[PDB]
DNA sequence: TAACCCCCCTTCGGTGCTTTGCACCGAAGGGGGGT
């Protein structure tokens, strides 16, 4: 007996028509069981080929989770769905969440399965479950409630969400709560033991509404410990021609980011035509330039700030030896953040797992810091990424990505 | 008393009306035989006559069944297809015998007149209108509309295919011990039951279909192996493809090779070692399908070696979920790779090849990674899991590659199999400058207008060279400069360039290239013992970079 | 003188950075196969 919030697509845009990709045996069996229970419970209903829309579906296991979870790649639907900020159902972002000492991520998407969905919009949530060796043609479904992973689900459910949290928020006025997709971010400055305690409070507080993949899981972050990776110039007591060439090249690249960098006095050291391994001492003018460039690299870039109306972009470089650097920006060469990851799962044996981990780490940081997920530029061949990335995905959202191939001429972000 | 199949709602594209195309001139031979079928479908209930109030029409004609005295009737709904709503096909792939588990009892049957046993949408039958000339359009003629799914309509396959699934759904849930491969109207039924209970199970299903109006003619009911299914032959313990027809025509046109290479690809799924590199190379060029092509020596040898593979009959086995999947790859040369998938040695589930040349410059390691990826996706489709790989590359070679490459790459669990030719890296670039090695500052430039250019170098020992070049580009002169430094240096050399283009190619350790010049550079690199490439920014007054830039510009 | 589906080989034009050249890649259009 709950009326459905009407939802439209952006005018002049069709629905999602994305082909389902092949799934492993274990992923299909988990899907059949999940979709069987969801159909019994009325959350999904079978459809026919007269529905021209489709969205990929697969399954994941979250970190240290042994039970399957269903994930729908609603990226195409989310881009074609009307932006709810224009409908004024947009969720603001608290700039203090990134300042808390601890932040726990709660999967609250399960609560979305109680709110009905606009009947005229249900045909856009269609998905197809494949079968091994194409024994059976595709089994198609569609959603009758708010589907997990859809950008409209947290917006429509926001009104109900603020009600359920009102008691907890007013009893704990210092704890910040942010909602993004199927997840809830709860940050506090309290002691770790007291933080986990207040988290369990909100858990059973959530049952007091569910009583009237599951809620139980929670992952702890620490955004106050997140650091940046600055551009670094090596310190040497003797320099070879090759060292100064590398330095001049690196500084020349860096000048696009820091406009005050100059390389005139250092280039003159390379006037002749010398062997690369020849040791040449610095001139007095070159020593000041090197020190002055380091200072400019110590201070932040001028006039670089976050524009809420612009999309976030993330670039990643494979530095070797389990090292991975990344930069987040909206305008080229105006970086909002630069970082480096090392010793992630799969280090020294699996590049795709490390990159998948890095993509998830960077997305989580962008959500906490700006409430946006960035579009990724991935250092990998398209077919290679597409063949393996689902085997290691452990998040309930999926960011946008594209594929780049940039040979490292200058070691800019990592020595 | 048959059960009526619920109709599927079908619409036209928004803002579009039905098709109005009228008729093409028809020969009397076809006009005659058609009117006989029109009455048969009206009596049988497949078609209705009333069409004076219908402004739409779609042409109709007929041709002969393949090498049969019977005429095959078909409607050209290409205009209606443009105006019909888009459908999402539920047919996602083709089943493969290598994915079938061994079943004690097997049956293969088809549904008689599939499209004509499915009721078309009530409101949509009006748009399927069509007109036949009575006698060369002398008289107006008999008009009809379809009451069922017609052949040639873009929505018929998906609608029938999905309706078939809803009908089979209750039977499968009430008989989980049975396996049914449904491909269009073709059905594969297998079980470990006794042949008696099997034929009982078959008749339960065979009646289950008739209740919804689906006949199962005994003309298409197969009870005894070998079963003809999806273009294969199904034996109790082995499968094989239906025989392949190799064209032996001694005069080859363009279209002759297209049909020839096409059948070889189809054969490569069980016949190991099939190669189509040299034959397909004949096909490269915007030449018409009628042009006759003389077979080169290699293309003629490749075809001969294929005959040697196809002259002997090969069989495949069935899948055993209890055993692991094994995939083994061999290098065939010229960027050709063949593989076999099996669970026990020499009893292949299937075979295949990967010969795609992606990128102007690459190496065997990249191509091997791509072959592994093709096999991986293919295995997830047929068996839903990734096989264990046996690769002709040493662990040391692979580690050096993926750890040093700037792009993320990976191969699933695998082991080395010593089966030459082995995959290796043909050269490796130093990470630090080589002490005591001559340093070549190379550079090149080309006049944009005359296409003329220069390439050369200057070294720390005073060695210099400048070479004039005709019909070239800036990028080519940059590669030429590097080539000159490799030609004119000892076994160890430092090379400094500002060509991002050249470094990007060479740093990826290519062993093969579409560029004659790049291949010559590779030939030089393989001969060297140590090579250190370093990049510097141009126009910054650096070392011999500014000096050599003057010489060549 | 055609409907839908999977595959491979080729060409080609659109895209972006390696720049107004060159390379990557998806869409076709050829062919094989299935109903
Ligand atoms: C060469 N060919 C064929 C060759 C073999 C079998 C079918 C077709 C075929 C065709 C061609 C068309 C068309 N258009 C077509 O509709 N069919 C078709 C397929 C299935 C059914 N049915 O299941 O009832 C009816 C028509
Ligand atoms: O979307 C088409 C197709 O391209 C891929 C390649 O990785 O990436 C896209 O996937 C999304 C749909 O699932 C797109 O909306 C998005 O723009 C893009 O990342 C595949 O994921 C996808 O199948
Ligand atoms: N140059």
């Amino acid at each position: 007996p709950i009326e459905t919030v009407p939802v439209k697509l952006k005018p002049g845009m069709d629905g999602p028509k994305v082909k389902q990709w092949p799934l492993t045996e274990e992923k299909i069996k988990a899907l059949v069981e999940i979709c069987t229970e969801m159909e019994k419970e009325g959350k999904i209903s079978k459809i026919g080929p007269e529905n021209p829309y489709n969205t990929p579906v697969f399954a994941i296991k979250k970190k240290d989770s042994t039970k399957w979870r269903k994930l729908v790649d609603f990226r195409e639907l989310n881009k074609r769905t009307q932006d709810f900020w224009e409908v004024q159902l947009g969720i603001p972002h608290p700039a203090g969440l990134k300042k808390k000492k601890s932040v726990t991520v709660l999967d609250v998407g399960d609560a979305y399965f109680s709110v009905p969905l606009d009947e005229d919009f249900r045909k856009y949530t269609a998905f197809t479950i494949p079968s091994i060796n194409n024994e059976t043609p595709g089994i198609r479904y569609q959603y009758n409630v708010l589907p997990q992973g859809w950008k409209g689900s947290p917006a429509i459910f926001q009104s109900s969400m603020t009600k359920i949290l009102e008691p907890f928020k007013k009893q704990n006025p210092d704890i910040v709560i942010y909602q993004y997709m199927d997840d809830l971010y709860v940050g506090s400055d309290l002691e770790i033991g007291q933080h986990r305690t207040k988290i369990e409070e909100l858990r059973q507080h959530l049952l007091r509404w569910g009583l009237t993949p599951f809620l139980w899981m929670g992952y702890e972050l620490h955004p106050d410990k997140w650091t940046v990776q600055p551009i670094v110039l090596p310190e040497k007591d003797s320099w070879t021609v090759n060292d100064i060439q590398k330095l001049v090249g690196k500084l020349n690249w860096a000048s696009q980011i820091y406009p005050g960098i100059k390389v005139r006095q250092l280039s003159k050291l390379l006037r002749g035509t010398k062997a690369l391994t020849e040791v040449i001492p610095l001139t007095e003018e070159a020593e000041l330039e090197l020190a002055e460039n380091r200072e400019i690299l110590k201070e932040p870039v001028h006039g670089v700030y976050y524009d809420p109306s612009k999309d976030l972009i993330a670039e990643i470089q494979k530095q070797g030896q389990g090292q991975w650097t990344y930069q987040i920006y909206q305008e080229p060469f105006k970086n909002l953040k630069t970082g480096k990851y090392a010793r992630m799962r799969g280090a020294h044996t699996n590049d795709v797992k490390q990159l998948t981990e890095a993509v998830q780490k960077i997305t989580t940081e962008s959500i906490v810091i700006w409430g946006k997920t960035p579009k990724f530029k991935l250092p990998i061949q398209k077919e290679t990424w597409e063949t393996w990335w689902t085997e290691y995905w452990q998040a309930t959202w999926i960011p946008e990505w594209e594929f780049v191939n940039t040979p490292p001429l200058v070691k800019l972000w990592y020595q | 008393p048959i059960s009526p199949i619920e109709t599927v709602p079908v619409k036209l594209k928004p803002g579009m009306d039905g098709p109005k195309v009228k008729q093409w001139p028809l020969t009397e031979e076809k006009i005659k035989a058609l009117v006989e079928i029109c009455t048969e479908m009206e009596k049988e209930g497949k078609i209705s006559k009333i069409g004076p109030e219908n402004p739409y029409n779609t042409p109709v004609f007929a041709i002969k069944k393949k090498d049969s005295t019977k005429w095959r009737k078909l409607v050209d709904f290409r205009e209606l297809n443009k105006r019909t709503q888009d459908f999402w096909e539920v047919q996602l792939g083709i089943p493969h015998p290598a994915g079938l588990k061994k079943k004690k009892s097997v049956t293969v049957l088809d549904v008689g007149d599939a499209y004509f046993s499915v009721p078309l949408d009530e409101d949509f039958r009006k748009y399927t209108a069509f007109t036949i000339p009575s006698i060369n359009n002398e008289t107006p003629g008999i008009r009809y509309q379809y009451n069922v799914l017609p052949q040639g309509w873009k929505g018929s396959p998906a609608i029938f295919q999905s309706s078939m699934t809803k009908i089979l759904e209750p039977f499968k849930k009430q008989n989980p011990d049975i396996v049914i491969y449904q491909y269009m109207d073709d059905l594969y039924v297998g079980s470990d039951l006794e042949i008696g209970q099997h034929r009982t199970k078959i008749e339960e299903l065979r009646q289950h279909l008739l209740r919804w109006g689906l006949t199962t003619p005994d003309k298409k009911h197969q009870k005894e192996p070998p079963f003809l299914w999806m273009g294969y032959e199904l034996h109790p313990d082995k499968w094989t493809v239906q025989p392949i027809v190799l064209p032996e025509k001694d005069s080859w046109t363009v279209n002759d090779i297209q049909k020839l290479v096409g059948k070889l690809n189809w054969a490569s799924q069980i016949y190991p070692g099939i190669k189509v590199r040299q034959l397909s190379k004949l096909l490269r060029g915007t030449k018409a399908l009628t042009e006759v092509i003389p077979l080169t020596e290699e293309a003629e040898l490749e075809l001969a070696e294929n005959r040697e593979i196809l002259k002997e009959p090969v069989h495949g086995v069935y899948y055993d979920p209890s055993k692991d999947l094994i995939a083994e790859i061999q290098k065939q040369g010229q960027g050709q790779w063949t593989y076999q998938i099996y669970q026990e040695p020499f009893k292949n589930l299937k075979t295949g090849k990967y010969a795609r040349m992606r990128g102007a410059h690459t190496n065997d390691v990249k191509q091997l990674t791509e072959a592994v990826q093709k096999i991986t996706t293919e295995s997830i489709v047929i068996w839903g899991k990734t096989p264990k790989f046996k690769l002709p590359i040493q662990k040391e070679t692979w580690e050096t590659w993926w750890t040093e490459y700037w792009q993320a790459t990976w191969i699933p669990e695998w082991e080395f199999v010593n089966t030459p030719p082995l995959v290796k890296l043909w050269y490796q670039l130093e990470k630090e400058p080589i002490v005591g090695a001559e340093t070549f500052y190379v550079d090149g430039a080309a006049n944009r207008e005359t296409k003329l250019g220069k390439a050369g170098y200057v070294t720390n020992k005073g060695r210099q060279k400048v070479v004039p070049l005709t019909n070239t580009t800036n990028q080519k002169t940059e590669l030429q400069a590097i080539y000159l430094a490799l030609q004119d240096s000892g076994l160890e050399v430092n090379i400094v360039t500002n060509s991002q283009y050249a470094l990007g190619i060479i740093q990826a350790q290519p062993d093969k290239s579409e560029s004659e010049l790049v291949n010559q550079i590779i030939e030089q690199l393989i001969k060297k013992e140590k090579v250190y490439l370093a990049w510097v920014p141009a126009h910054k007054g650096i070392g011999g970079n500014e000096q050599v830039d003057k010489l060549v510009s």
